[PDB]
Formats: C-alpha cells, structure tokens, sequence
C-alpha cells in the first residue's frame, strides 16, 4: 500500500486458493458435532445420553 | 451470480481512477430480485403467524399451536433440499411457487393434529392412544390425496 | 408407519432436523437468480467490414 | 363416510351426516389458515406485485367457493354415486 | 421488524373478520339451501 | 383433556366462540339433512354451475 500510485496487487495460484478458504475445520467439525449430538440419540432415544 | 461477479471485477478498479472519475448504475435488474424474494419471505413469515392465530383461535391452547407451527418450516426448507437435488434454482418462479406450497401443506399437518384432538375429546384417551387411533382412520387418505394431487 | 414414531418421539426430530440442515444448507449452496433459463440458446456470429 | 359405512355398521344418509358433522370444523380450520396464509399476496402492492396478486386472487375466490359451497355438494355426490348405483346384495 | 407490528395488527384484526364471512356464507347459504329443497332424480339409468 | 367436553365450560371469549361455532355446526348439519333428501335438483343445479 506504501508504493507509487497506479501500482496494485493480486494473489495467484496457491496464494489465490488460500483466499477462498484455508480453515473451515472449526465450522464443519461443529456441524459434525451437532449431527453427532443428535444422531446418536436417534437410537438411545434419550436426552443427553449421547 | 454474474452481476455479483461484475461488482467484484469492478470493485478492484476505483483506487487507480484518475481524478474526478466516478461510477454510476443507471440500469440494474438485481434489486428487483433481492426485493422479489424479500417480499415473498415476508409473506411467508406473516403467513406462519396467521396460521398460528387460526390455530390458537380454534384449539385455544398455547401448547397445541406449537405442533402445526413447527411442522411447516420443516416442510418448506425441506423443499430447497429436494429441488436443489433436481438442479432447479431458488428463482423468482420457484420461490414464488412455494408460498402456494405453504398454503397447501399447512393443513396436511393440521387435519391430523385436529383429528387427534377431536378423537380424544369423547373417548377421552391419552395423546398416544388417540393419535394412533387417528392415524388408523386417516393415514391412508394422506398418501392418496398426495398421489392424486 | 406413524405409530413407529409415536413410540419413538426423538427419532422423528432427527429426521426433521436432518431435513432442516439439508434445506438450510440448500439455500446457502444453490444459485440465486430471477430466471431459470427459458429461451432457445442461440449463438451469434458477428462481422465488420469498415 | 366410507369408514362409517364398512368399519362401523351404517347405511349412507346417517353416516354422511355424522362424517360431515364431525369433519365440518377441520375444513374451516384449514381453509381459514390457508385463505389467511395467502392474504399478503392478494393484499400486496408495489415491489413488483404483478405476480402475487395474480396468484393469490386466483387461489382465494377458488378457496371460498371450494369451501362454503363444496361442503354442501360433496354429500350429494357421495350419496348419488351409491344411492342410485350401488350393490344391493 | 417494524413491518412485523403492522403484520400483527392486521393479523389480529383480520382473523375474526374473514372467519365471520366464511361462516356467514354457509349460515346464509344454509338458509337459502333450506328454502329451495328439491324433488329427486329420474328413472332412466335404472 | 376430558372425555365428552368440547370446551363450552371455559372462561371468557373462548367459550362464546365454541358455543356459536357448535351452533353454526348444528345449523349446517340440519341443513345438509334437507339437501340430502333432495338429491336430484342439486345434481342439476350442480350442472348449472358447471
Ligand atoms: C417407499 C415409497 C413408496 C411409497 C408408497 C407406498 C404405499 C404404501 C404407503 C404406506 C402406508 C400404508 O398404506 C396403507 O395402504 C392401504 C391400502 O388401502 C390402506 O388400507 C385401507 O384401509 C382402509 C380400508 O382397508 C381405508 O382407510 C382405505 O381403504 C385404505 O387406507 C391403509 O389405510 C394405508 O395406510
Ligand atoms: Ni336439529
């Protein structure tokens, strides 16, 4: 940002990719954790037993 | 999505514009569609309200009215799932179609919730015994109404 | 068919919720656009002799 | 009415009357729920209201006449399809 | 959110109004269907 | 709930409603009695609206 005007930037390749997402693990392990909290009870038929 | 890409493609440009030069959007289809879906979503919510009012006004109990209310969202979003799996989009037409869908579907729920109510109101048997009995006299109707429809 | 669920109250909740996540995901993943394409696709050749 | 016919011991007329009397309310619950479900679309204006009006005023008129009027006529159809052409044996 | 208050007021007011009308319609129709109660069918199918 | 009660003995507006509804019901039923004695004209009035 501290360079002459008219100069800008962009990321490519690996850099470009890491932009889309690098870490979704905490989201999809979270949904893993809820679909697990409930799918077990789909047999234990129990509150909190899972 | 294309327009969404176009504001992106273009959002990177302004910092290197010369002095005095500014963008402007004289013809734009999108906010029509943002609004078209805003309006239907709001009709849907207020419909869910109105259903819950006719439910209270008829079963006269806070508890009873939770049942058919909960069952509607499950149906309607459930539809996104299945029409996603047939390659259909959440468009003007489709999204608009499901309001009618909400309308039809609500009673699929209530006919049975009610029928159980009315059955327990004379032989006076618990919710289990009554709802089971209720399934016995109707459940067969529900598949066929659905088939013929 | 229904009775099975009458005895098994939660498992229904599991069916419903799985459908709740399926649909709630199905918005976030599906394309949003006014019009499902409705015209004969057409290609257009274009020339210019000055 | 049919269930009262076979699964219980009944002829048509009295069966119909009991079905229709037991069944009357639900019809209104549904139709009131429904007609009111669609309320916004018919009342709606602006914001590209062309569609939801055309859909709602279509389903509404057809919802009243299919309720206020059909609860009277259904019984006659179900009787006439039997009373005038049934298995006497 | 504010449109929701509008929704609630229309809702509460309207639920009875429409309700009455549809009952009014069967109540009325019932009376006119009472007046005009017909003789029966014809013997041709038999 | 009780066996046989249709909520008439209930506090407030709600009872009024249940009574006038149950009334609307008797009316309607006693009216379908009349209609059902008169199968024919109805079949052909049905024709006029068809
Ligand atoms: C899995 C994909 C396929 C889905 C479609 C499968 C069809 C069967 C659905 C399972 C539900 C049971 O389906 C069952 O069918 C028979 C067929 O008359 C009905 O048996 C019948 O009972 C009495 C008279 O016999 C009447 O109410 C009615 O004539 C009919 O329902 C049951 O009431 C219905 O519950
Ligand atoms: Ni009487």
């Amino acid at each position: 940002s501290k360079l002459p005007t008219g100069v800008g930037y962009d990321w490519t390749g690996m850099s470009y990719q890491e932009r889309l997402s690098g870490n979704q693990a905490p989201s999809l392990y979270a949904i893993s954790l809820i679909v697990v909290f409930l799918c077990l009870a789909a047999l234990y038929e129990s509150w909190s037993i899972p | 999505d294309t327009a969404a890409a176009i504001r992106a493609e273009l959002a990177k440009m302004e910092p290197f514009f010369p002095s005095g030069l500014k963008i402007v959007y004289p013809y734009d289809t999108t906010p029509f569609v943002k609004i078209s879906i805003h309006e239907v979503v709001k009709t849907l919510v207020e419909a869910i309200i109105l259903v819950f009012l006719v439910m209270y006004l008829f079963l006269q109990n806070f508890r009873a009215t939770l049942i058919p209310t909960i069952a509607v969202p499950v149906v309607l979003l459930g539809t996104f799932a299945v029409l996603a799996a047939f390659g259909f989009s959440i468009n003007t037409l489709t999204m608009f179609g499901m309001v009618l869908a909400i309308g039809l579907l609500v009673d699929d729920a209530i006919v049975v919730v009610e029928n159980v109510e009315r059955v327990m109101a004379e032989e006076g048997l618990p919710p289990k015994e009554a709802t089971r009995k209720s399934m016995g006299q109707i459940q067969g109707a529900l598949v066929g109404i659905a088939m013929v429809l | 068919m229904p009775n099975f669920f009458i005895d098994r109250p939660i498992f229904a909740w599991v069916i419903a919720i799985i459908i709740m996540l399926a649909g709630g995901l199905a918005i976030l993943k599906l394309p949003v656009a006014q019009y499902p394409t409705i015209a004969p696709p057409a290609v257009t050749i274009s020339a210019s002799y000055p | 009415a049919k269930d009262l016919m076979d699964k219980e011991g009944k002829g048509l007329i009295e069966a119909t009357l009991d079905a229709v009397r037991m069944r009357l309310r639900p019809i209104l619950m549904t139709s009131l729920a429904f007609i009111l479900g669609v309320m916004p679309l018919v009342i709606s204006t602006g914001a590209g209201s062309g569609a939801q009006n055309a859909v709602g005023t279509g389903v509404m008129g057809g919802m009243v006449t299919a309720t206020v009027l059909a609860i009277f006529f259904v019984p006659v159809f179900f009787v006439v399809v039997r009373r005038r052409f049934s298995r006497k044996n | 959110m504010l449109e929701l208050l509008k929704s609630l007021v229309f809702a509460v007011i309207m639920v009875p109004v429409v309700m009455a009308i549809i009952l009014g319609l069967i109540y009325g129709l019932g009376e006119v269907f009472n007046i005009f109660s017909g003789v029966g069918k014809k013997d041709q199918p038999g | 709930i009780a066996k046989g009660d249709h909520g008439e003995g209930k506090k407030g507006f709600f009872g009024w409603f249940n009574r006038m509804f149950e009334k609307s019901t008797h009316h309607y039923t006693d009216s379908v009695g009349g209609i059902l004695r008169s199968t024919g004209r109805y079949l052909v009035l049905y024709l006029i609206i068809v």
